[PDB]
C-alpha cells in the first residue's frame, strides 16, 4: 500500500499518527462474482478491460441511490461515477453524474461515513451528501486479475503510524497495539481543519446559557486546531504551559502552525472502576497579580482533602478557591461537580469551563499547571490548542454528529 | 342570498373587538386619559380597522370576477338557443330543442328549455343497397336514411323520426362490385322497387 | 339545568334548542392531577424559606389599624439562594394570645408588580439568582401586605422586596422530598401534567418498544410532544392526549348518532358497529329504508340506522349503424320543460 | 388529456384547534361564540354542496355495463382499460390495468389526504404518524362520494356503450361495423372492401403499448422514439401539482402555532402555572386573536379553490356530452386531428 500524501493528509519530513478508514490488504481472485460486505475498496487499474464496482444493499428497492463505478481504459483512466436511482440501467435523478480523466499509475476510491460520501481522487478530495447512504453495505466487485487489476476492502478503522520523506510514503505499519486510540486521536489537516469522519468522543459545545438539544443550527465555536499533543503524561513536574505550541516538549501530530491561540481543550482519561479514579491535585492558575489555586473535596468544610474524580462518580463533591492577598488567605464557594467529569477547558480572557459550563471568572489567564500526583502516565487522551471560527453543527442527544 | 347577508354580517361584527387598548369605544378613552397620552391607544384600534377593510375588498373584487366569468355564458345560451335553434348534444335541455324562453329572477335569469321524448317506436327491416346482376350496385347517397320493407313494398324513411315516403331517382349513387348483404334483382324488375 | 346529555349540548352552544344537522361535542372535565418532572442529570440540594408575620393590637381603635407588625426571614432580614432547589411558605402567627384573638383578623399577601406570583414559584420555576430581603433594595419588585377586619377597610403593612435574573440553574419545587440522590418522577397510564425537558402540557404517558437510534424528544411541526427516550436505556415512550373531539348528529331535538374514534359505547347510546375510518355509535333498528340526513358515502336514516347510497339509474341506446338487420325508430312523441 | 372534478373536503374543529384541550380557554371562548360559530358553518355547508353536485352525475347503466367485455372488440386489445370483474371479495368491478399503475406514482407520496384511518390514532404504542398528528389539532379529512366502485361502474357504462348499436333489446352490433358508421360522417365510403381496418388495427395496438410503457417510468428510452412522451409529460406534471398544492395549505396552517405572539409563551399551560388566574387572562388572549385570524383565512382561501373546480367540472361535462355519445366536428376539440 503506498498512496498520495493527499490521500492521507500528512506532512513532509515527519512521522505521524492516522487513524480512520484506511486499506488494509490486497486481493488476487478470479472467481468473477463475489458479494461482500465492506464499507469501501481502492483499485489499481492499467489493464485493457471492462472493470466495474457497485455498492448495493441485499434487495432491490426503487427509492434507493446505488453506487455505480466504470473504468474503461484508453490513453487515460476514463472513470464514470453514476451515483443515480434506478429502474430494475435506466437512471433518472442523479446527485452526481460525471465523468473524469485520471492520471495512470494513481489509485482511486470511495468511503462512507454516515449520510456522507468521501472520494478520494489522489489530488482533492470531494464530499457529497447522499440521504439515506447508510444501508449501503454490500460489495459486487468485476475485477480479474489476470488482466492486472487488483483491489482492497475497507472494514473498519484503523489505526497506522506513517513515516514520509521528501512526498514519498516509506514505511505503512497497522497497530496490533493502539487500543481505543480510534476515538480519541488524529492528525490535522490543512489550514487546521478537524477530518471527516470523526466520531466526537469528548468534544463538548461551550455556552454562557442554556443547553441545546436536538436540530441543526449555527455557532461560533473554538473548532480550529494550530496543535495537538496526543498521550502527553502529564507530571508532578512538569511546569506551566504558555498557550503556544514552540516550548520543549510539545510534539504536535500533523500541521503545526506558529500563531497564538484562546482555549485549551483537556481530555479526561477515565475507567469503569471508581476507585482508580480518584486523582488528589490541584490546579495553579497564574494571573497579572496573584495566584489562583483550585480544588474539590467531599465535606462543606473542605479543610481536610484534596481530590478531583474523573469518570462516574457516587456522592456530590463541593469545589472551592483559595487566593492570597498579603497574608489574608481568602476562600470561597463556586458549585457541584456534575455527575460525570469529562472534559476541562480554559480560556485565556478568564473564563474556566466544566463539560461546557461556565463556573467563575479571573481576568486574564497566562499560564496554567495540571498538577496531579500520579504513578504513571496515564492519564489524558490529548491537550489541544485552538481559535473561535464559524461552524454549522448537526446536534443530536447534546453531542455532534457532523461539521462543515 | 345567503351569501350576500353572510359578508355584511361579518364586516360589522369586527368593531366589538377592542384589540389592545382600554375600551372599543374611542369617546371612552378620551374621556379618562390626557390627550398626550389617548394617541397611543386610538392607533391600535385604527390599524386593525383599516387591516379589516383591506380584507373586505380584496373578497369583493374577487367577487366582481366570478361574476364577470358567468355572464358569458347567458349571452351563449341566448345568442343559440333563444335565437338559433342549435344542434349540440347536451346543450340546452337534455333532448331534442325546440326553443325556450326567458323569464328575469333576483339578479339573473330564468330559462325554460323545451324538449322531445319519444314513448313508441316501430321495428323496421332494414337493408343495405341494391345489387342489380351482380356487377352494377346503387347506395344511398345521404347516411341519414334507411331503406326498408314492409313485405313486398320498399320505402324510406329517417333515422330518427319515423316519416315514411317512396324512393326516388336522386337517391342513390353508383359504387361498383356490390357487397354480398344486398337485395338480389335484376335490371327487369328494378321499377317495382324505384 | 345541565345533567343530561342533550342538555349539555344546549349549554356549550349557548342556545336553547337546537337546528337538526351534525354538531361537535368534547366535553371536558375539571380535576385534579398528578405531575411529573423529568430533566438532565444532576444532584440535588435543598433549602428552605419561612416568610412570618406577628401582630398586636388594641391602640385607640381597633377597624382603624393594627398596633405592631413584625415581619421576617427566617429570623433574618434577608435570604439568598446557593443551592440548587428551593421552596417558600406564608405563615401567620394566630398563637400570639394563646387564644386566637387573631380569628377576625385576615392578613394576606397581594399580587404586586413582579412578573410571576408567590404562590406559583414552589412550581417547576427556573431562575438564575433570587437574594430575597424585606428592606429597600434598589431594581425590586415587591408583593405589597394587607390588613383589614371582616372585610369591611383595607391597609397597608409591609411589604417583601424580591430580585432576579434569568438562567436554567435553580429550580423551585413543591415539597422536600428527603433521602432521594437525584430528583425526578414519572406516572403511566392516566391523565398526568407533565413537565419533560422544558415542555409543558397534558396526556397520558404509555411504555413501547422500538428501535431508533438518535435524538431524545419527538416533536411533531407545531411544538408539541410525541415521545421521548430515557437515557441511560434505550426504551422510548408514547404521549397522547386524552380527549378526543367527536360528530354528534342531532334531529327532532335529540340526540340520533355519533361519529367516534374510541372503541366504547358513548352518551346514552348502546350498539356499535365498525365502519373502515370511525367506529359508529347508535342504538336503532335495521330496517329503515328511506333517509333523512346525509354524510359523505351514506345516510343517517329515522331512527339511527344507516342506509348506503345507490346510484341513479339510466338507460340509453347508441348511434344506429348501416347494417341488414331489424332496428328501432320512434314514432310517436311528447315534450317537457326544464328549468 | 387530464382534468379535475373534486376535491378533498375539510372539517375543522374549533376549540381544539385555538385552545387544546384546557378547561380555561373554554370560559375565555364564550365571549367569541357566535365568532367560530360561523367558521364551521361555513365549511359544513360547502362540503355538502360539493358533495350533491358529483353525486348527480354519476349515473349507471346495466345493459351497456354487461356488454364490456373483452370478447365484443374485435381485432383491437382494448384488455388493458376495461375494468376487471372479480376481486374475491363484494365489488361488483374493481379498478382497471391502468388506474393502478397512475396510483403507483403519486397516491403513496400523498400520505395526508387519502384513506386515513382514525381507528388506530388513539392506542399509542407507537411515534404519531403525520395524519394521526393532525387530527391532534381538530383538522379532520372526510371520506370522498366516489371510491373504488362507483368510478369503475360509470366509466364501464360508457366504455361498452360504443357497441351498443340501434337494434332490438340488447344486440350488440361488431365493433369492426361501429366503426363504419363513424368514418360515413367525414365522406362517404365507396370501398366494398374493407382495407383500411387492417393498417388500423396494427397502428392502434402499437399506440396503445406506447402509452402503457410510457406511464412505467421507463422515460429515456422511450422519449427520443416519438412524439407520445410530450403529451403524458404534461399530465403527469399536473397530477403530481394538484397533490403539492393540497398538502402545502395545511402544512401552513399547521405551522402557525409555533408562532407565539406578544406574550410570554405559545403553550397555554406554561402561562397558567406561571401567572395568576387575573394577570393570565391578558396573556391569553393575545394568542386567542391571533389564531381566530389564522382560521378565517384559511377559509377565504379554501372557497376560492371550491369555485375553480366548479368551474373546471363544466368542460369535462360537455366533454363527455360531445365526444364520447357524439362525434362532433369542432377544429381543435378533442385531438388535433380528424375525430
Ligand atoms: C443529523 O443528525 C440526525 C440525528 O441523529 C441524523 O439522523 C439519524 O440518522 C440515523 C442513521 O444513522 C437514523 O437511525 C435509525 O437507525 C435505525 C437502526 O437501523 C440502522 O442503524 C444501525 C446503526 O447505524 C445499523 O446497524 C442497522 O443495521 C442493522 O439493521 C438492518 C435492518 O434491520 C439490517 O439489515 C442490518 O444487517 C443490521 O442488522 C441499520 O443500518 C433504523 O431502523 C432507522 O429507520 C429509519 O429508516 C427506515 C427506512 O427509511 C424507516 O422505515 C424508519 O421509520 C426510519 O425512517 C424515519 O426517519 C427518516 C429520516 O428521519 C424519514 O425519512 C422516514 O420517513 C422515517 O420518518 C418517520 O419516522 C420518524 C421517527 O422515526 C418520524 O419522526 C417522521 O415524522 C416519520 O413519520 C434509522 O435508520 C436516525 O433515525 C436519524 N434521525 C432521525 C431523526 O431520523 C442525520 O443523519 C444527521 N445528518 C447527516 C447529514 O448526517
Ligand atoms: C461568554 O460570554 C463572554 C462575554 O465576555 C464571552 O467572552 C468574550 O469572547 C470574545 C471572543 O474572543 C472576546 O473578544 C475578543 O475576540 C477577539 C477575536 O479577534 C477577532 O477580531 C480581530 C479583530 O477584529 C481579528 O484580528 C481576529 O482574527 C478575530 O476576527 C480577540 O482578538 C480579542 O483579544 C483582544 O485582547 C488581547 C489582549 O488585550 C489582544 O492580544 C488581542 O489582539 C485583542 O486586542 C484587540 O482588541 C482589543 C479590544 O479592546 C483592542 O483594545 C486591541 O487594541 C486589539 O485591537 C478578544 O478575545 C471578549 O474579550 C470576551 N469577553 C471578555 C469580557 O473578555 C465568551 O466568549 C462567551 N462564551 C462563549 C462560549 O461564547
Ligand atoms: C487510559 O487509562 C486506562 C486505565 O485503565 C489505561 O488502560 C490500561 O493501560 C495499561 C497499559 O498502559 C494496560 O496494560 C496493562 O499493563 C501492565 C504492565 O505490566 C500489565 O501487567 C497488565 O496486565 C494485567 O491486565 C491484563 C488485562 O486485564 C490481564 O490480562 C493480565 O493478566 C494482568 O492482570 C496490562 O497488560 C491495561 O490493561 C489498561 N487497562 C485496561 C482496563 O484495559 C490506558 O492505557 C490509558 N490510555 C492511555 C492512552 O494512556
Ligand atoms: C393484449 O395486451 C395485453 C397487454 O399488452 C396482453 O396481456 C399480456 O399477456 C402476456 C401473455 O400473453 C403477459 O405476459 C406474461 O405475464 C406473466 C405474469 O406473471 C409472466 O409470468 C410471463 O412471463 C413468462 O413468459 C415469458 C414469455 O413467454 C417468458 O419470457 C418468462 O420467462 C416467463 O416464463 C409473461 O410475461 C402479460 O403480463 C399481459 N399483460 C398484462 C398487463 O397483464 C394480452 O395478451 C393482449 N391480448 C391480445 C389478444 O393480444
Ligand atoms: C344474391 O345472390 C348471390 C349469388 O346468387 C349470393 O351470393 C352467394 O351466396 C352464398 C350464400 O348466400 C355465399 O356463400 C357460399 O355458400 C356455399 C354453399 O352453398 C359455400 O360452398 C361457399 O364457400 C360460400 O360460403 C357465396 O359466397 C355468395 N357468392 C359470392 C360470389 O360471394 C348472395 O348471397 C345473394 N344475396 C343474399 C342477400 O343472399
Ligand atoms: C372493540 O371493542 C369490542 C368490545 O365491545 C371488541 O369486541 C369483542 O372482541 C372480542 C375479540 O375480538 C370478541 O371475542 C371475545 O373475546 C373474549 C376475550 O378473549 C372471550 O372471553 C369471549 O368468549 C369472546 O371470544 C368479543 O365477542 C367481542 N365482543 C362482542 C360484544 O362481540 C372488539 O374486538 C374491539 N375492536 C377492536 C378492533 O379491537
Ligand atoms: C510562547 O508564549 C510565551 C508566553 O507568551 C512567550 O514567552 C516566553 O516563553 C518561554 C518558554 O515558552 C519562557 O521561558 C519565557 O519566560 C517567556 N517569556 C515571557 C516574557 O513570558 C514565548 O516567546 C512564545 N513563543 C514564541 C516562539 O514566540
Ligand atoms: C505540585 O504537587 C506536588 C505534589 O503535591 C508538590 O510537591 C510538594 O510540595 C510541597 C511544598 O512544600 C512539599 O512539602 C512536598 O514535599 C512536595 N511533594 C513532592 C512529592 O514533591 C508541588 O509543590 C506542587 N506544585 C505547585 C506549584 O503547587
Ligand atoms: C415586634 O418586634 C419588637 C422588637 O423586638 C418586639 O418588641 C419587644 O417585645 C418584647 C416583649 O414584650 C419586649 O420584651 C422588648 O423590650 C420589645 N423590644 C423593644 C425594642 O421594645 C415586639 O414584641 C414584636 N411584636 C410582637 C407582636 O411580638
Ligand atoms: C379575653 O380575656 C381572656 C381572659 O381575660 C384572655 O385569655 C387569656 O389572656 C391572657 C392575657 O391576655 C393570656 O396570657 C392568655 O394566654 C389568655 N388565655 C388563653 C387560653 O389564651 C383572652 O386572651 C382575651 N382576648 C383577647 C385579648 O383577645
Ligand atoms: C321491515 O320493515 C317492513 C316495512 O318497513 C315490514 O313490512 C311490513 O311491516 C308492517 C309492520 O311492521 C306489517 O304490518 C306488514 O305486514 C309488513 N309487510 C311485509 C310484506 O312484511 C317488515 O315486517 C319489517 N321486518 C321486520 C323483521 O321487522
Ligand atoms: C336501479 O336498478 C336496479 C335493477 O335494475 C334496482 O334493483 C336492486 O335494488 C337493490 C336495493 O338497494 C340493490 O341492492 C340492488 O343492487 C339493485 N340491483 C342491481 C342489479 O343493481 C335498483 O333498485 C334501481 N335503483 C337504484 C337507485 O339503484
Ligand atoms: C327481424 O324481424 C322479423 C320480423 O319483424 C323476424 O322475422 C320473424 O322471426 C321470428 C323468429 O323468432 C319468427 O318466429 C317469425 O315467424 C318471423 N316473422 C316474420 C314475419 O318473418 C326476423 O327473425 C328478425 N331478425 C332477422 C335477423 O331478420
Ligand atoms: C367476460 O365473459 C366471460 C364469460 O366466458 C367471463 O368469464 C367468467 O368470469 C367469472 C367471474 O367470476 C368466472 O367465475 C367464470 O369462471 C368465467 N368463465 C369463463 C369461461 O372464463 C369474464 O369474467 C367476463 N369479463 C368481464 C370483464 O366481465
Ligand atoms: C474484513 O472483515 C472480514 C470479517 O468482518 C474479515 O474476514 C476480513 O479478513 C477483513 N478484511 C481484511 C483485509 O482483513
Ligand atoms: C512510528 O514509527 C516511527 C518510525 O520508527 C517510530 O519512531 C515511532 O515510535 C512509531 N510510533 C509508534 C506509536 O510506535
Ligand atoms: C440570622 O438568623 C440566625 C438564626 O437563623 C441568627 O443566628 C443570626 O444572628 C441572624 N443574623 C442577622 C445578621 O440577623
Ligand atoms: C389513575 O391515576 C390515579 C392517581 O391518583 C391512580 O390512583 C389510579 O390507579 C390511576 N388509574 C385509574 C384506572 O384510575
Ligand atoms: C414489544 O413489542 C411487541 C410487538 O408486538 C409487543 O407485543 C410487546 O408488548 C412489546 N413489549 C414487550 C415488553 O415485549
Amino acid at each position: 500500500a503506498n498512496l498520495s500524501m493527499l490521500q492521507l493528509g500528512v506532512p513532509d519530513n515527519s512521522s505521524t499518527i492516522v487513524t480512520g478508514l484506511l486499506p488494509t490488504h490486497w486481493f488476487c481472485a478470479n472467481q468473477s462474482t463475489s458479494v461482500y460486505s465492506a464499507n469501501g475498496f481502492f483499485y489499481i487499474d492499467v489493464g485493457n478491460h471492462r472493470s466495474a464496482f457497485a455498492l448495493h444493499t441485499g434487495y432491490y428497492d426503487a427509492n434507493q441511490y446505488y453506487i455505480y463505478v466504470t473504468n474503461e481504459i484508453g490513453l487515460n483512466a476514463s472513470v464514470t461515477l453514476k451515483i443515480c436511482k434506478f429502474s430494475r440501467s435506466s437512471s433518472f435523478d442523479c446527485i452526481v453524474n460525471l465523468l473524469f480523466t485520471e492520471q495512470l499509475g494513481a489509485p482511486l476510491g470511495i468511503t462512507i461515513s454516515g449520510e456522507t460520501v468521501r472520494l478520494h481522487l489522489y489530488n482533492v478530495t470531494r464530499t457529497f451528501y447522499v440521504p439515506a447512504a447508510y444501508k449501503l453495505t454490500k460489495l459486487s466487485v468485476k475485477c480479474y486479475f489476470n488482466y492486472s487489476c487488483v483491489f482492497s476492502v475497507v472494514n473498519a478503522t484503523v489505526t497506522v503510524n506513517v513515516t514520509t520523506h521528501n512526498g514519498r510514503v516509506v514505511n505503512y505499519t497497522v497497530c496490533d497495539d493502539c487500543n481505543g486510540y480510534t476515538d480519541n486521536i488524529f492528525s490535522v489537516q490543512q489550514d487546521g481543519r478537524i477530518p471527516n469522519g470523526f466520531p466526537f468522543n469528548n468534544w463538548f459545545l461551550l455556552t454562557n446559557g442554556s443547553t441545546l438539544v436536538d436540530g441543526v443550527s449555527r455557532l461560533y465555536q473554538p473548532l480550529r486546531l494550530t496543535c495537538l499533543w496526543p498521550v502527553p503524561g502529564l507530571k508532578s513536574s512538569t511546569g506551566f504551559v504558555y498557550f503556544n505550541a514552540t516550548g520543549s516538549d510539545v510534539n504536535c501530530n500533523g500541521y503545526q502552525h506558529n500563531s497564538v491561540v484562546d482555549v485549551m481543550r483537556y481530555n479526561l482519561n477515565f475507567s469503569a472502576n471508581s476507585l482508580d479514579n480518584l486523582k488528589s491535585g490541584v490546579i495553579v492558575f497564574k494571573t497579572l497579580q496573584y495566584d489562583v489555586l483550585f480544588y474539590c473535596s467531599n465535606s462543606s468544610s473542605g479543610v481536610l482533602d484534596t481530590t478531583i474524580p474523573f469518570g462516574p462518580s457516587s456522592q456530590p463533591y463541593y469545589c472551592f478557591i483559595n487566593s492570597t492577598i498579603n497574608t489574608t488567605h481568602v476562600s470561597t464557594f463556586v458549585g457541584i461537580l456534575p455527575p460525570t467529569v469529562r472534559e476541562i477547558v480554559v480560556a485565556r480572557t478568564g473564563q474556566f469551563y466544566i463539560n461546557g459550563f461556565k463556573y467563575f471568572d479571573l481576568g486574564f489567564i497566562e499560564a496554567v499547571n495540571f498538577n496531579v500526583t500520579t504513578a504513571s502516565a496515564t492519564d489524558f487522551w490529548t491537550v489541544a490548542f485552538a481559535t473561535f471560527v464559524d461552524v454549522l453543527v448537526n446536534v443530536s442527544a447534546t453531542n455532534i454528529q457532523n461539521l462543515l | 342570498v345567503n351569501q350576500q347577508g353572510s359578508a355584511l354580517n361579518h364586516l360589522t361584527s369586527q368593531l366589538r373587538h377592542n384589540f389592545q387598548a382600554i375600551s372599543n369605544s374611542i369617546q371612552a378613552i378620551y374621556d379618562r386619559l390626557d390627550s398626550i397620552q389617548a394617541d397611543q391607544q386610538v392607533d391600535r384600534l385604527i390599524t386593525g380597522r383599516l387591516a379589516a377593510l383591506n380584507a373586505f375588498v380584496s373578497q369583493v373584487l374577487n367577487k366582481y370576477t366570478e361574476v364577470r366569468g358567468s355572464r358569458r355564458l347567458a349571452q351563449q345560451k341566448i345568442n343559440e338557443c333563444v335565437k338559433s335553434q342549435s344542434n349540440r348534444y347536451g346543450f340546452c335541455g337534455n333532448g331534442t330543442h325546440i326553443f325556450s324562453i326567458v323569464n328575469s329572477a333576483p339578479d339573473g335569469l330564468l330559462f325554460l328549455h323545451t324538449v322531445l321524448l319519444p314513448t313508441d317506436y316501430k321495428n323496421v327491416k332494414a337493408w343495405s343497397g341494391i345489387c342489380v346482376d351482380g356487377i352494377y350496385g346503387y347506395v344511398l347517397r345521404q347516411p341519414n336514411l334507411v331503406l326498408y320493407s314492409d313485405n313486398g313494398v320498399f320505402r324510406v324513411t329517417s333515422r330518427v323520426m319515423f316519416q315514411p315516403r317512396l324512393p326516388v331517382l336522386s337517391d342513390f349513387v353508383q359504387i361498383y362490385n356490390c357487397n354480398v348483404t344486398f337485395v338480389n334483382i335484376s335490371r327487369v324488375e328494378l321499377h317495382t322497387v324505384i | 339545568y345541565c345533567d343530561s346529555p342533550f342538555e349539555k349540548l344546549q349549554c356549550e352552544h349557548l342556545q336553547f334548542g337546537l337546528q337538526d344537522g351534525f354538531y361537535s361535542a368534547n366535553f371536558l372535565d375539571d380535576n385534579v392531577l398528578p405531575e411529573t418532572y423529568v430533566a438532565l442529570p444532576i444532584y440535588y440540594q435543598h433549602t428552605d424559606i419561612n416568610f412570618t408575620a406577628t401582630a398586636s393590637f388594641g391602640g385607640s381603635c381597633y377597624v382603624c389599624k393594627p398596633h405592631q407588625v413584625n415581619i421576617s426571614l427566617n429570623g433574618n432580614t434577608s435570604v439568598c439562594v446557593r443551592t440548587s432547589h428551593f421552596s417558600i411558605r406564608y405563615i401567620y402567627n394566630r398563637v400570639k394570645s394563646g387564644s386566637p384573638g387573631d380569628s377576625s383578623w385576615h392578613i394576606y399577601l397581594k399580587s404586586g408588580t413582579c412578573p410571576f406570583s408567590f404562590s406559583k414559584l414552589n412550581n417547576f420555576q427556573k431562575f438564575k439568582t433570587i437574594c430575597f430581603s424585606t428592606v429597600e433594595v434598589p431594581g425590586s419588585c415587591n408583593f405589597p401586605l394587607e390588613a383589614t377586619w371582616h372585610y369591611t377597610s383595607y391597609t397597608i403593612v409591609g411589604a417583601l422586596y424580591v430580585t432576579w435574573s434569568e438562567g436554567n440553574s435553580i429550580t423551585g419545587v413543591p415539597y422536600p422530598v428527603s433521602g432521594i440522590r437525584e430528583f425526578s418522577n414519572l406516572v403511566l397510564n392516566n391523565c398526568t401534567k407533565y413537565n419533560i425537558y422544558d415542555y409543558v402540557g397534558t396526556g397520558i404517558i404509555r411504555s413501547s418498544n422500538q428501535s431508533l437510534a438518535g435524538g431524545i424528544t419527538y416533536v411533531s411541526n407545531s411544538g408539541n410532544l410525541l415521545g421521548f427516550k430515557n437515557v441511560s436505556t434505550g426504551n422510548i415512550f408514547i404521549v397522547t392526549p386524552c380527549n378526543q373531539p367527536d360528530q354528534v348528529a342531532v334531529y327532532q331535538q335529540s340526540i340520533i348518532g355519533a361519529m367516534t374514534a374510541v372503541n366504547e359505547s358513548r352518551y346514552g347510546l348502546q350498539n356499535l358497529l365498525q365502519l373502515p375510518n370511525f367506529y359508529y355509535v347508535s342504538n336503532g333498528g335495521n330496517n329503515c329504508t328511506t333517509a333523512v340526513m346525509t354524510y359523505s358515502n351514506f345516510g343517517i336514516c329515522a331512527d339511527g340506522s344507516l342506509i348506503p347510497v345507490r346510484p341513479r339509474n339510466s338507460s340509453d341506446n347508441g348511434i344506429s349503424a348501416i347494417i341488414t338487420a331489424n332496428l328501432s325508430i320512434p314514432s310517436n312523441w311528447t315534450t317537457s320543460v326544464q328549468v | 388529456e387530464y382534468l379535475q372534478i373534486t376535491s378533498t373536503p375539510i372539517v375543522v374543529d374549533c376549540a381544539t384547534y385555538v385552545c387544546n384541550g384546557n378547561p380555561r380557554c373554554k370560559n375565555l371562548l364564550k365571549q367569541y361564540t357566535s365568532a367560530c360559530k360561523t367558521i364551521e358553518d361555513a365549511l359544513r355547508l360547502s362540503a355538502h354542496l360539493e358533495t350533491n353536485d358529483v353525486s348527480s352525475m354519476l349515473t349507471f347503466d346495466s345493459n351497456a355495463f354487461s356488454l364490456a367485455n373483452v370478447t365484443s372488440f374485435g381485432d383491437y386489445n382494448l384488455s388493458s382499460v376495461l375494468p376487471q370483474r372479480n376481486i374475491r371479495s363484494s365489488r361488483i368491478a374493481g379498478r382497471s390495468a391502468l388506474e393502478d399503475l397512475l396510483f403507483s406514482k403519486v397516491v403513496t407520496s400523498g400520505l395526508g389526504t387519502v384513506d386515513v384511518d382514525y381507528k388506530s390514532c388513539t392506542k399509542g404504542l407507537s411515534i404519531a404518524d403525520l395524519a394521526c398528528a393532525q387530527y391532534y389539532n381538530g383538522i379532520m379529512v372526510l371520506p370522498g362520494v366516489a371510491d373504488a366502485e362507483r368510478m369503475a361502474m360509470y366509466t364501464g357504462s360508457l366504455i361498452g356503450g360504443m357497441v351498443l348499436g340501434g337494434l332490438t333489446s340488447a344486440a350488440a352490433i361488431p365493433f369492426s361495423l361501429a366503426l363504419q358508421a363513424r368514418l360515413n360522417y367525414v365522406a362517404l365510403q365507396t370501398d366494398v372492401l374493407q382495407e383500411n381496418q387492417k393498417i388500423l388495427a396494427a397502428s392502434f395496438n402499437k399506440a396503445i403499448n406506447n402509452i402503457v410503457a410510457s406511464f412505467s417510468s421507463v422515460n429515456d428510452a422511450i422519449t427520443q422514439t416519438a412524439e407520445a412522451i410530450h403529451t403524458v409529460t404534461i399530465a403527469l406534471n399536473k397530477i403530481q401539482d394538484v397533490v403539492n398544492q393540497q398538502g402545502s395549505a395545511l402544512n401552513h396552517l399547521t405551522s402557525q402555532l409555533r408562532h407565539n405572539f406578544q406574550a410570554i409563551s405559545n403553550s397555554i399551560q406554561a402561562i397558567y402555572d406561571r401567572l395568576d388566574s387575573i394577570q393570565a387572562d391578558q396573556q391569553v388572549d393575545r394568542l386567542i386573536t391571533g389564531r381566530l385570524a389564522a382560521l378565517n383565512a384559511f377559509v377565504s382561501q379554501v372557497l376560492n379553490k371550491y369555485t375553480e373546480v366548479r368551474g373546471s367540472r363544466r368542460l369535462a361535462q360537455q366533454k363527455i356530452n360531445e365526444c364520447v355519445k357524439s362525434q362532433s366536428n369542432r377544429y381543435g376539440f378533442c385531438g388535433n386531428g380528424t375525430h
